[PDB]
Formats: C-alpha cells, structure tokens, sequence
C-alpha cells in the first residue's frame, strides 16, 4: 500500500479492528515467506520472540531505573538534613552504618555525618543550630523543587504528574505522541528523584509506571511488529505498566492485577503471562541493584482477631471519607488552576507549595521524615528493641497524648498538602501520600484500641480475645489496614490494591482485614461518587476516554447521536466513480472529518466503503509523486479493477461497521467498547443516513453528565 | 549485614552526571542557543 | 411480555447482548419503582446487594463442602490400611494423634490403630499378614470405586469428571440443565470422597471448582437478578469457580487468576472483586473447619541459586513433554471409549481400573500412599529430624539407588494410570495426579543434582554456588518445580498456575523458578499442540465452544458461511403482516431454526427483525390461552400498533446484528467472540441474503481442524 | 479435652543416643523439652545441647469437627444408598 497509510494523527483514537486486521495481514505475509529462505525463517523466529524480547527489555530497564531512582532519592532526601563529610556521596543511614559511636537512643548518630549547623554554625545543638538546620532544609527543598519544575518545563512538559490517567487514556486507544518518548523518560526519571528530595507531598512509586511505559514504547520501536501496530504497542505498554507497578511495590502479582484492572482497556490472555514475566524480571533486577525481599516487611506476632475487624472497617470508612473528599477537593483545585491565573505560573506554584510544605514539616518529626520512611516506621510493630517515639508511651505504662497529637498534626498536614501537591508541574504520585495518610490514621486507631484493651480488659470481648496484660493489639496492622483503606478510597482499586499491599508487607495472614477495609473504603467513596482520582483527572483533562460505567438513556437511539442530525449539513460523501482528485482534496481540506464515507452513487446513497481522511490525502499525494499527470483533473475510481484515474480502493475499508437508526444507543456503546470502533455508520433502508463517531458518543455522555 | 559500595557508586555518580549535563544543556538553550 | 419468553432450551448458547438488555430493563423497572413505596426501596436494596449475598453464600457453601470432603476423604483413604477400634472415626494420624507408644522410626504407629491383618489374622507382621493387607486394600478400593460409579450412574450422570471443561463451555454461554443442580452437587460431593479413597489416579481439587459452581448456581435462584438473567448467573458461576479453586488450593488470589484465565469467557471488573471476596470467604470457612495456614508448606533454608535454573528448565521441558503426551494419549483413550464397546460398560471399566491401580500400587510404598500425601512428602526438605525414606541415603552417606528406583517406578505407574483414570464415569481431577508426577520427577532430578554436587564439588559452578560439604541443593524445591512444570504442560495455565503453586507452598522466593519452569513446559506443550487437556476434552465432547485462538482463513467471507448457501432452500422468513398463526406454527414445527428473520414483505426481502422460534411458539400458545378465537386463522402482525390479530412484535428483536457478505469472516468471528452474538444476518444491498450462526462458525472451524 | 490437645518434642540423634519423640498433654507454656523430656538420655552438661537440637511443638485438634463431619457424611451416604435400593427393588 501507499506509505503512511493506516497511521494516525496526534491526539486521535485508534481503530482496534483495523490494527488487528493489519497485524493478521503482516502475520500472513511473514509466515508465507518462511519457506522461501532460511533467512526468512530466522526473521519469523525473531518476530515470534519479539514479545518475549520486548517485555524482557522493558522489565530490565524498569528495574534498573527504579533502583537508580530509589537510591538517588534516598541520598538527595538525606542531603537536606546534612552531609557526610567523610563521604559526600552517602546518606545518613549509610554514613552512620559502620560508625562505632552509634547509640541506642540514636541509631543514625555518628560523627562522620554532619548537620548543616555543624558545617556552618559549628555547634550540633542550640537555637542557632536548629534555626540553621531549618533554613537549610527549606532552601534544599526549594532548590530541588525548582530544578524539577524547570527541567519538566524546559525539556519534557509531559514528565509532570503520575501519568496513570494519561496511560489509561493511551491504553484505550488514545494517542499522545511524545508522552512515552525518550525525552519524557529521562526528564521524568531525573525530576522524580528531585521532587521526592524536595519533600513535597508526593510519591515516586506510581510515576514509575509511566517510566516503565516509556521504556516499553522505546523498546517497542526496536521490533517491527510493535512499531507498526498500535494495538500490539498498547499490549506491550500494559506489560510495561505491570512491570512498573512491580518495581514500585515489589508486587509482580499486584502489578499484573493493576495492569488488568486499572490501566489496560483490553487484556488478551497472552498479555497476562507476558506482563507477569516482565514484572518478575523487573523485580529481580531491582532486588539485584536496590538492596545494599519485602520493602515494608511487617512482623505482627499476635494473629488478628475477629473483633479487630470492627476498627479495620472503621478505618475503611475513613479511607472512603478522605478519598472522596480528596477527589472532590484536589480536582476542584486543579480545575481552579485551569480557570484562574495561578496556573499560569507553574514554577512559582511549585516553589510556594514546597516552601509551605518544608516550613510546616520541619517542626514535626513525622512530617519531616520522608513519607516512605514514615510509612515504614508506622508499619513496624512496637518492641523492647525499638526506640521509636510512637512506642514511648507503651514503655512508660503497660506520653500517649503527645504522640497521638503529633500523629494527628502530621495527618492533617499531609491531607491538606496532598490536595495542593497533586497536579502541579512535577512528577507526583498519590500512592505514597495516600499510604502515609492511611497509615497515620491506622496507627492512631490502633493505639486507641490497645489503650482500650489495656485500661479496660474487664470488657468481655477484650478479656476473651486478649489475655489480661497482653499486647494483643498490634498498631502496625492497623496502620497497614488504614493505608490500604485510604488508597482504595482514593483510587477505588479493590483486588490489585489488596494484593499489592500484601506483597509490599509480605503478610498473607492479613489479607482478609485488608480486603474488608478496602471494600468498605470503596463503597463509602462510591456513595459520594464512583469515579476515582485517575478517572476524575481524565475527565478534568477532557481526554477521549470511554468507560463501561457510563451508559445512555433507554430513550436514546442511534438516530439521536447521528452526525448529520438536522441543523448540520448532510455528511460529506464520495462518489465511487466520476470524482476528480481535486474534488477529494477540496473535501479533505474543507472538513475536519476523520474519514469520509464513499457511496456508489449520490442519488443511490448506497455505502461502498469508508476512507480515512489521513489515508485519502496520503494516497493522493503519494500517487501524484509516483505517477505523472495527476494534476487533480484525473478522476478517482474506488470500484474494484488516457485519464489514468487514481485507485483509492486499497485505502478503503470494504466492510465498515454499520448500524441502524432504530438501534438503541446502549447496543452502539457496547459495540464501541467491546470492538474499539473509531466510528460506525447509521444506515436506513440499505442507504447511508448518518455516521456516529466515538467522539460523538463521548460528547453525548459528557453532556448528560454535565447536566 | 552486607552492602554493595559499587552499586551506590555507579547509581549516584551517573545520576549526578546526567543531572549536571541536563542543567548545562538548559543553560545553553537559555543563553547560548539564542 | 408473555411468560416464558426469553428462556433458553437445553444444550443451547445464550445471546449475551439480549441478556444485557434484559438486565438493563429490569434495573430500570426496579429503580423506577423505588420511589413508589418503602417496600420497593427495600426490594431495590436487596437487589443491589444480591451479588454480594450470592457470592457470600457460594463461598460459605464451598468452604464447608471442601472441609467435609477433605476430612471424609482422609478417613476413608485410611480405612483401606486399617481401622481404629478405639475410634471408628479417626484416620491413622488421628488414631496415633496422642498415643504414647509411637516411635521416632514410625510416627503413625500406635496400639489403638489396627491393620486388617491384626483384625482378622491377629498378627501385625508375617507373610500372611501382608497378603491379608494386600487383599483388604484391593477389596476396599474396589468397593469405594463401585460405590462411586454406581452413585454417579444412578442419580447424577453429570457428576463424573472434573467438570472444568463443561464449566468452561457453560461460562462461554452454553447451557447444560442439571449440570449445576442440587442432585449433581450432592452426588459429586459423595463420589469425590469415594473415588479419592478408592486410590485411583485422580484428585478432588479440580472437581471442587465444579462443586462450587453448583453451589453458586443453586444460590442464584434465591436472588431474582441472577436467576432471571443467564449472563448474571454466569458471572456468579465465575466467582464460584474462583472460590472452588481457592478451597482446592487455599489460593484466593490464585483462584481469581484461574477464574479469569481459564473458565470465565467474560470477566467484568466487578466480578474480579466479587470472586476475590468469595474466595476469601470460602478459604476462611475452610480454615475454620478443615484444620484440626498452608497445605503444602515447604521450608528450604538455602535460597535457590541461578545455576539451578538449568535443572528447573529441564524439568519444565519434561513437564511439556509429559503434558503433550497425556493430551495425545488420554484423548485417544477417551475417543476409543466413545467409539468401541468398552465405553458401554462404565461401572466395569471403573472396577477394572481401580483393581489394577490398587494391585500395582500396594507393593510400592510411594504409590500406596495417598497422592496428596506423596506430594507433601516429596516437597518436604530432608533434615536430621525427618525420618523419610527418601532421605535415608542422605543419612547413610553425606540406599540412594533403591529410593530413586522406587520413585521412577511410582512415576511410571502414575503416568500410565492417569491416562486411563481420567475420563471414567466418576469425579476425577487432573491437578493432583499432575502435581504428583511432576513432584516425583523433580525429586529424582534434585536427588541427582545433590549427588553431583556432593560427589563432585570440584566443579566450578558447584564450588562457587555451594560450599564444599554443604546441602545447598534442596530436592523439595525441585519437586515443586517439576509439579508446576507438569501442571503447566498439561493445563497450559501460566500465571494462575504459578500463583496457585506459590500460595499452596507459601513461599514467594521460588516464584521466578516456578514461572520459568511453567513457561518452558507451556512452550514445549504448544510445540506439540496449543490446546490444553480441558480444551481437548471440550473438542472431543463436541460442545459449541468458540475460542479466541481459533480463526478463519483470509479467503473466507461472510457469504461462505451464510446459511442458505446454494443447495439448502431459502431460509424461512415470516411476513410482517397477512400471515396466519397457523402458518407461524407450521413453520416452527417444520424447521429447527433457533430463530427466523422477520421481513416486511416477501418480495421486498427487507429485514424488519429477528423472532426466536421459542419466543414465537410461547407467545402464540400464551395468546391462544389468554384470548379466545385464536384458532390459527387470525393473522399475525409484527408491525408496531374482528380478526383480533396476534401481536408478536414484542418478542421480535428490533435490531438484529447485521454484516455484509463481503465482510471478512475473521471480523465476523471477532464480533461473535467479543459480543457473544448468537447469530448475525448477512444482508446485501440492504436486503436479507442469509444468516450466519455461532453453530455455523463452529461447524466450519471443526471441519477446518478435521481436514 | 485431653484427646484434643497435646505437645510433642522431637529429638534428633545425638552422640550415642538415637532420635526420640516425647509426646505428652500439657499447656502451651508447659510444652518444653525439659518438662516434655523426663528423664534425658544425654548427660546433664549435654542436656542443654540436646534440647537445642530438639524441636518442640504444641498442637490442638478439633476432634468434634471430624466427629460431626464423618457422622453426617456417613448418614448421607447411607441414605443415598438406601434410596438407590428403593429405586432398584421397591420402585418396580
Ligand atoms: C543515569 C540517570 C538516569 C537517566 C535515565 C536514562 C534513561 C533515558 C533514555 C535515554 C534517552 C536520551 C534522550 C534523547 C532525546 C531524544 O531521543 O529525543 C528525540 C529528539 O532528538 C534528540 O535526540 C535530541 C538530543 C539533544 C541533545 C542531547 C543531550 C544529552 C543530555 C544529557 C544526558 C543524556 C544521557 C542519557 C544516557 C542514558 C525525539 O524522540 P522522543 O524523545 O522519542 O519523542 C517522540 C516519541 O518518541 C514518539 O513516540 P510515541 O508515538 O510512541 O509517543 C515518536 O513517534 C516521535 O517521533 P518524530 O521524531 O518522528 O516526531 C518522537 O519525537
Ligand atoms: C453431609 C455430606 C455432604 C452432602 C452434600 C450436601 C449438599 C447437597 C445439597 C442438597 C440437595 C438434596 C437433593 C435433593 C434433590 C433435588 O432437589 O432435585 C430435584 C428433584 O426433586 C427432588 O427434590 C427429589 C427428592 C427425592 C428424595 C430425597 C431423598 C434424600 C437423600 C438422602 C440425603 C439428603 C441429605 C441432604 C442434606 C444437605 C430437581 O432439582 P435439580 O436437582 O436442581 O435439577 C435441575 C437443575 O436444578 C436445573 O438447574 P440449571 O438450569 O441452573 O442447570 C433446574 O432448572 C431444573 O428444574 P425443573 O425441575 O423445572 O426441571 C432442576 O430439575
Ligand atoms: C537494554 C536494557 C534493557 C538493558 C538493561 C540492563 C540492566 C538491567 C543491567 C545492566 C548492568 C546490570 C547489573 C550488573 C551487575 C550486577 C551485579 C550482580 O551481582 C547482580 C546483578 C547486577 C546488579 C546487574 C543487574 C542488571 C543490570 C543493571
Ligand atoms: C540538585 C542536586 C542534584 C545537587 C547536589 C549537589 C550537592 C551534593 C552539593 C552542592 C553543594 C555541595 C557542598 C558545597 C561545599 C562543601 C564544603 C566542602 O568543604 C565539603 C563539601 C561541601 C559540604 C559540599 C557537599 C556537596 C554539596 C551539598
Ligand atoms: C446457606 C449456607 C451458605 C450456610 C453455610 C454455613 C456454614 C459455612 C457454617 C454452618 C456451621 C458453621 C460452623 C459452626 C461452628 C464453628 C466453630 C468455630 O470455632 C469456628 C467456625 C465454625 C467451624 C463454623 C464455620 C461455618 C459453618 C460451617
Ligand atoms: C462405603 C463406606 C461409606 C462404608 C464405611 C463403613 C466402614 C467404616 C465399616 C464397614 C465394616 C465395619 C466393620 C465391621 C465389623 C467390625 C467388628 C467390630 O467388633 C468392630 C468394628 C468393625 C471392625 C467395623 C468397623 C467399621 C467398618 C469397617
Ligand atoms: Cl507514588
Ligand atoms: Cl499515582
Ligand atoms: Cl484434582
Ligand atoms: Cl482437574
């Protein structure tokens, strides 16, 4: 065919049926030539292994990038507190790892590491030392935020954000050229570390999915099958997202579940195993580099009890109530950024947000501590070896009020900051902030329950379930349940989230509580709205996304959504014969229609086919270059084989999808969702009356929702 | 307990080098490119 | 509408689009009636929770039945070895549960337990005692097999077999009335225990899926939403299959993965969380009853090494090489059963197979032991505390040849016996036999590797990976890898299998080796055929099952598959008006068509819709009963509103799916698979030219495969 | 119930003495090698090493659950067989 036929414009949804037909044709062509020569057999073998090779490459790259990002972020975050003079290249834990001056009270207390007060003021302790450390922490946070936002703006504007919403749109057939490019990959990889170092209320776990998707696209350019076909590319991208989640949480099964449930519109059976393999490879690479087998490993000696479900369910409710609130709050704020002029200054917004975050975080130890580190500390169970402040009260009696007050302040600060930090023009992830919020809430609830059990063991439930004077209540389990509940409420992920949490903490004994809390949070959030944060952001950005949840009224019929309607002029059509190249070019230029239907005769209105406008113009130009005398006067014949008329039947679709006007629009939407139709043709009495397009369907659904 | 010094070596050094190269390219674009 | 309209005959596929429209209409009615009264609101609330209630009931029933079946099977299997006079309800382990006469050499040795020889001969040791034990073992196996097959034949013929193939076909849309009924549930529950106790080369894990599906089908009747609609019932059945796998292997995540991968043709996102919840509930129940948290828990202190992948890959290959063989062997045997007279005597076949199995198994220790117990013994890691025979050689030097020879004999016995055992008229499972075969092979391979390492530590690989004189090699890991490889080769499941194995073992450190082995086994099996054992059985049974793998030739067109063709007379059509009730009834009786296309006029041949034969006859009979004077003379008008003509427009489908003759048959098959269409009306120039049916597509594909 | 609860200490072979299992009924805290093992075949100074090599566990079984499950399964099987006999002989 003509070069460039079958391609797509930027910001245009693909036709899955056409891509599948192209893939089948390519498979037939490559298979036919296998017997021709041995080199053809080798090429066919390479093509057959293209999926395995591409998923392996994507997994390896994702694992390496995740490890690099994790270590770089840890080092940069510890940069704020101070510098290890003996080794400018190490973080606090690494600098004090081998120090023999370490004390039980302070594990990370070593002479080699020097805080900025020691560097400049010269005294580790004192009001001047505290002020100097405060100022340097704020300055470093602002510097990291400025670098991240400037790098995003200058090189890869797409690098900002989690990327899960745009990935969801892309995997549904949408095209955003440059989103998964090399520039975006590099800029996002650097800016993720920079942003996590800045201390902003964001995470790097979610954006690693976008990083993996970028790697998958870049590797797919290597293999002809995936470069040529968009649907196969999107399958590779689904595998890449699975690998990204795997590296993010060390949960290959959780990553596969997330890919299946959240980001993958169409999930073939083979893609399941391919994604699992990619996730396993990426997790192996991360385990090979990053350690120096479970990130949030938890050791709760006492098994969870049935009554303990009631607090967990309560946490679930909170997980919903916050979640929906965030979905109602953040979106609004984001919308304001689009409507008002405070969004006109992304760098300034990032800088002010970072300043506020650092200023309010330094006073409170939990806020100052890295969000992932805070989640880890919350998950850890109290023990005699532990010297954590959270457990101090337990040592005192067995100040609880002071610890709970600090935890509540950190919870409020994180809740307020996550609203204004998500959506800014730097790579930000909601997974870690939601996990920290839920973990703080669960820690508070578990402390309260343990206090109730200890003070009031006379209660029959506590006495029967727990022995008197026994620490049956384990706050770490409550923190895990709260984190899972908050994440489920904000994202509405049910199975993938539970499996991800289980893999992240390596606890199969707490699956039931996690599922109960996640279900409670999901139901509570759905009570205030079923759309999740990612889908809400998709709708906010106005991407062409269609979801199974959306549905039409029973009264709506295919005639209602037809493009021609009444006011609009009749849809442009092409005659099968007696049409000049000039006429087709004029029709292409005049209208922005994605494609034009071609009928045998204008009076007959009998559909012959459907030719995409891009394909029409590409074919016309290529034929003009190839064959002389095509000055626009020569006619174009779409029928099967001096003027030397141009033949555009090849670009034509011989069997375009057709529906009837009296067909209800529910069936039309079902067909569009299942088969991924770009457009369908509404015909009455065997003649073309109108055309329904995916864009018209989304327009009607958006109009119904907006009413 | 055991740790790998060379992993941190490579990761930190290459990340810093890439960041510095990006900043230098940004400066070139802002001033030199005009 | 007329009562009985929309119902489906036995051995017929359901139209998923029509079921979706029915569900939407019912939802509209229920939601509309909510404001009418508070009782209507309560009914709507019950409808909304109907899915959660039905999945909860299915999970509870599945857990209870699985626990009861497991305990009864254990007791009845140990009945063959002997009886516990002090307690006729304890198996060998329970009867020696607390005895103080036990010895380190013999764990299950107590005076309380008494072998049949000591019951009847009075001597525990001696040639006569051994002969008596042999005879009683054979007699008990024969009695159990006879009882199982007699119950299957007398009451529930469907109880035979695993049921996974039929579950697949049903979830695809196929209907088998009585397969998931109460009679089948009870008979299968009893017969699974009977067959497992008989000692035949079969398992109860796979059949638990069918048991859970039966429970779900029975519970669906309680809730009108799932009882009225077939697609909703099939979603509930998918959740039930997930719960069944969960109870079978204690793998709720693995159960959901299996449900998506293998049995469920369509898996809506909601069904994912519903299935996970059902599986968790069933597993919780099983833990509540059956224990008295991992069934096949293994403890390999030494982590798996990279070089060990090479043996594992080898095991993988073996898996596939076995799997393919079984698929080519068993099916052939099964085919012979359908072709020759030995299938006319099911009970005799079961008796003979059970006798052969017992006779050849009693002499060898591994074969005599229960298959699940043998798998557990193979999986366990050898240690000084353990007194297993398999590890005796390790104790002696560190006889190996004797243990290896016995293991190979057991492997051969199981491999040859599984071919004949599968397909007989009793509940049989392939999971446990495949696990045992693969575990024996992996144990042999691991013993060989350990012997190579110990004898030859000078090898650079062994010396570098393993310390000299150290038991780095863990044969239990090799046995697990072999079991996974064999199961992947026979079933061809990739991710669900790996997750199920990991859950059944409880170790996430061996997921990479297991995945590699499963990948190798699946690739090797596909080299000899891409169809799994369950799919092969589906094809052998001739069920109307359409798979995504199956595809038509490029040359094939919708015209080729059109029903009228040339030799066949024109397909029957119903005139919109001026056609008598007698004429419709005569057409219904004359032809066995699933439905007739209704055209406006015979000459026009303009399609007005599609009227199902069942709906047509039901409506005609109901109208005759309701309204007097309908003796068949009155005309029938399908058009929208003395003779009092019958109105059959309601039953008729206003917008039947239509395709063009020139459309490639690949597109038609894709549409059928994605939308679950029962039939599509091929029309040319806006007039009816023929009909393609899922039966026609299946027939064409079957002929293509048979060529 | 005593039958429902027990605790066992498994001792692998140590010097002259071979492996030995000591199974008695005791509470969880009373489940220990010194209490479970009485006397110890090994000498006093090596008794501690013998205990270290010894692995002890405390187990509980719901014998009543097995009771009920077996009883109900047997009752159902008997009823089904009686109905089969009814159909084969009496029904004619
Ligand atoms: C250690 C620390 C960790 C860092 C992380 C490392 C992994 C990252 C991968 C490396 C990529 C590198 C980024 C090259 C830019 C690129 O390569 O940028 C293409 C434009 O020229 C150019 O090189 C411009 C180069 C100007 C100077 C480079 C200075 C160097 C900077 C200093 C550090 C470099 C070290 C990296 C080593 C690793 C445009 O290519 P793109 O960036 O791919 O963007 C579009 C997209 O790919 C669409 O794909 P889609 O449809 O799938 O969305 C296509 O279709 C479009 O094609 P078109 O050109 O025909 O429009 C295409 O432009
Ligand atoms: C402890 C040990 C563990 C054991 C396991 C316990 C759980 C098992 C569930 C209990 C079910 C019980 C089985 C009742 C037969 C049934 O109830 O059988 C229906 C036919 O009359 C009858 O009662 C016949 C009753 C003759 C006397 C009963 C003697 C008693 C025997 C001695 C032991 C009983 C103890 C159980 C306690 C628990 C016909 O019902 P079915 O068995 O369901 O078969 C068809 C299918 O359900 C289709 O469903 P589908 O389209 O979804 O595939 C429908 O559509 C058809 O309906 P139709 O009648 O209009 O044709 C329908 O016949
Ligand atoms: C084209 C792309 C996919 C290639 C990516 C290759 C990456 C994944 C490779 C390049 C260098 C590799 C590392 C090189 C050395 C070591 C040390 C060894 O003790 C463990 C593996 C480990 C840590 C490797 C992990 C994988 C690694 C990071
Ligand atoms: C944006 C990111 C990537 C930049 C990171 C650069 C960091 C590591 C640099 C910038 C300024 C540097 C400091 C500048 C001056 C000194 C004084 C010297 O006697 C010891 C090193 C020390 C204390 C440096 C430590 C490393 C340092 C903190
Ligand atoms: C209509 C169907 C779904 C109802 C099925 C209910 C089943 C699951 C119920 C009935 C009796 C129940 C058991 C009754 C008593 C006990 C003892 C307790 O220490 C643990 C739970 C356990 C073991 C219950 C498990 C669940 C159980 C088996
Ligand atoms: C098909 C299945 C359900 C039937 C199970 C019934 C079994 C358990 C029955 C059948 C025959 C029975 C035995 C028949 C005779 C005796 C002798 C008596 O002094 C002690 C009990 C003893 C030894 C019985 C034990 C239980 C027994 C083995
Ligand atoms: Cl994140
Ligand atoms: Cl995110
Ligand atoms: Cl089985
Ligand atoms: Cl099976």
């Amino acid at each position: 065919p003509i070069p460039g036929v079958g391609t797509y414009d930027d910001f245009h949804t693909i036709d899955w049926v056409r891509e599948k037909c192209k893939d089948r044709e390519r498979h037939r062509r490559i298979n036919s030539k296998k017997k021709e020569s041995a080199w053809e057999m080798t090429k066919s073998l390479y093509d057959a292994w293209s999926g395995w090779l591409v998923v392996t490459l994507t997994g390896l790259a994702s694992g390496a990038l995740a490890g690099l990002i994790d270590i770089a972020a840890d080092w940069m975050t510890d940069l704020k507190e101070g510098i290890c003079l003996s080794a400018l290249w190490y973080n606090h834990e690494q600098c004090c790892w081998g120090s023999n001056e370490t004390t039980f009270e302070e594990r990370d207390k070593c002479p080699q590491w020097k805080t900025w007060a020691e560097l400049i003021i010269g005294q580790a302790e004192g009001p001047g030392s505290y002020i100097m450390n405060y100022i340097m922490y704020i300055f470093w946070a602002l510097s990291f935020a400025f670098l991240a936002v400037s790098l995003v703006k200058v090189f890869a504007p797409y690098a900002c954000g989690s990327g899960i919403p745009e990935i969801k749109t892309i995997l549904s057939g949408f095209i955003i050229r440059g989103y998964l490019g090399k520039w975006t990959l590099m800029i996002k990889t650097i800016t993720l570390v920079l942003a996590v170092a800045s201390g902003l209320s964001l995470g790097k776990e979610g954006p690693l999915v976008h990083v993996a998707c970028c790697c998958g696209n870049i590797f797919s350019y290597l293999f002809p099958k995936y470069s040529t076909n968009e649907a196969k590319k999107r399958e590779v991208l689904s595998a890449a997202s699975a690998a990204g989640v795997s590296v993010a949480f060390g949960a290959p099964i959780g990553g596969v579940l997330f890919s299946l449930e959240e980001v993958s519109y169409y999930f073939p059976l083979k893609t399941l195993w391919r994604s699992f393999f990619a996730a396993l490879v990426a997790a192996f690479v991360l385990r090979s580099i990053n350690p120096f087998l479970v990130l949030f490993y938890v050791e709760y000696h006492t098994p969870w009890y049935l009554f303990e479900l009631f607090p967990f369910i309560l946490l679930g409710v909170f997980g919903g109530l916050w979640g929906a609130f965030f979905i109602r709050a953040n979106i609004a704020w984001c919308r304001r950024r689009k409507s008002t002029k405070f969004g006109k200054y992304p760098v300034l917004e990032v800088i002010i947000v970072a300043a506020i975050t650092a200023v309010i975080a330094f006073p409170n130890p939990y806020t100052r501590l890295n969000t992932s580190e805070l989640i880890k500390e919350l998950f850890t169970d109290c023990g005699p070896l532990e010297s954590s402040s959270l457990c101090d009260y337990r040592n005192d009696m067995n100040g609880v009020y002071s610890a709970i007050w600090q935890l509540c302040l950190a919870l409020i600060f994180k809740i307020i900051m996550t609203v204004f930090t998500f959506g800014i023009k730097v790579p930000s992830g909601l997974f870690i902030p939601s996990m920290a919020i839920g973990a703080i809430a669960g820690r508070i609830v578990g402390i309260a329950v343990e206090q109730l059990a200890y003070y009031h063991h006379d209660w029959f439930i506590f006495k029967e379930w727990c022995e008197v004077g026994a620490d049956c209540i384990t706050p770490g389990l409550y923190a895990m349940v709260g984190a899972a509940a908050c994440l489920g409420g904000v994202t509405r992920m049910t199975v993938s989230l539970v499996v991800i949490v289980f893999e992240l903490t390596g606890g199969l004994e707490y699956i039931v509580p996690l599922m109960a809390a996640v279900m409670t949070s999901k139901w509570v959030g759905d009570a205030f709205g079923r759309e999740g944060i990612y889908e809400a952001h998709i709708r906010l950005n106005g991407y062409p996304f269609l979801d199974a949840k959306e549905e039409f009224t029973h009264t709506t019929l295919a005639a209602d959504v037809m493009r021609p309607r009444r006011n609009d002029p009749p849809l442009a059509v092409l005659t099968q014969d007696n049409m000049t190249v000039d006429d087709i070019e004029n029709m292409i230029n005049e209208t922005s229609y994605n494609g034009f239907p071609v009928i045998m005769s204008k009076e007959s209105q009998r559909l012959v086919g459907f030719a995409l406008r891009r394909d029409l113009t590409i074919a016309i130009e290529s034929a003009r270059k190839k064959q002389e005398g095509i000055v626009g006067s020569s006619r174009v014949c779409f029928a099967q084989h001096s003027p030397r008329p141009l033949k555009l039947r090849s670009i034509l679709d011989m069997s375009p999808f057709t529906v009837t006007d009296h067909t209800p629009m529910e069936i039309v939407v079902d067909i569009f969702r299942k088969l991924g139709l770009r457009q369908c043709l509404v015909t009455h009495n065997g003649r073309l009356l109108g055309i329904i397009t995916k864009k018209d369907i989304l327009r009607h659904m958006a109009q119904t929702a907006n009413q | 307990e055991e740790r790998s010094t060379t992993t941190i070596k490579v990761i930190i050094v290459i990340y810093l080098s890439v960041v510095g190269a990006l900043l230098l390219y940004m400066a070139f674009l802002m001033l030199v490119d005009p």
